[PDB]
């Protein structure tokens, strides 16, 4: 395991989908939010569903 | 442009990510996008422009 | 390059 800062790991995962890494660093707050919100919807779905 | 910016504690280099091979940072090792105002964790350092000393003649 | 070829 080689440590790497999580925002720089996500910048490489953006290169892996053909989106240039500056698109992450220039939008990082908006990608960190909306990830956090999409995880909150997993809790709400699993809490409410049957 | 491809690789990582790293520092040995005093100087900044760009390396490929899967093997440590450091290069001096240059205007063709790298690409520009926007101001320094936006990026969380940007650092201040020189970028060498290889054309400028040639075009000085 | 062409602006720098003003040199
Ligand atoms: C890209 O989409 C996001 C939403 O996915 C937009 O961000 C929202 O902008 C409005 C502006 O009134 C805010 O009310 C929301 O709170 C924002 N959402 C988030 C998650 O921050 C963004 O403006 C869009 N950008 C472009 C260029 O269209
Ligand atoms: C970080 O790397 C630089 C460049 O290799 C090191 O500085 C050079 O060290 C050599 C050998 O000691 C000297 O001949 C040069 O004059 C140094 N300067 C430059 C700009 O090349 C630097 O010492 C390294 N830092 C650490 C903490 O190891
Ligand atoms: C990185 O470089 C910029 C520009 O050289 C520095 O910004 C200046 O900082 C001084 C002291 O805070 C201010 O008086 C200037 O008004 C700033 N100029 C601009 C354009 O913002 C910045 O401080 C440097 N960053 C670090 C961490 O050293």
């Amino acid at each position: 395991a080689l440590q790497i800062p999580f925002a720089m790991q996500m910048a490489y995962r953006f290169n892996g989908i053909g989106v240039t890494q500056n698109v992450l660093y220039e939008n990082q707050k908006l990608i960190a939010n909306q990830f956090n919100s999409a995880i909150g919807k997993i809790q709400d779905s699993l809490s409410s569903t049957a | 442009r491809e690789g990582v910016f790293v520092s040995n504690g005093t100087h900044w280099f760009v390396t490929q990510r899967n093997f440590y091979e450091p290069q001096i940072i240059t205007t063709d090792n790298t690409f520009v996008s926007g101001n320094c105002d936006v990026v969380i964790g940007i650092v201040n350092n020189t970028v060498y422009d290889p054309l400028q000393p040639e075009l000085d003649s």
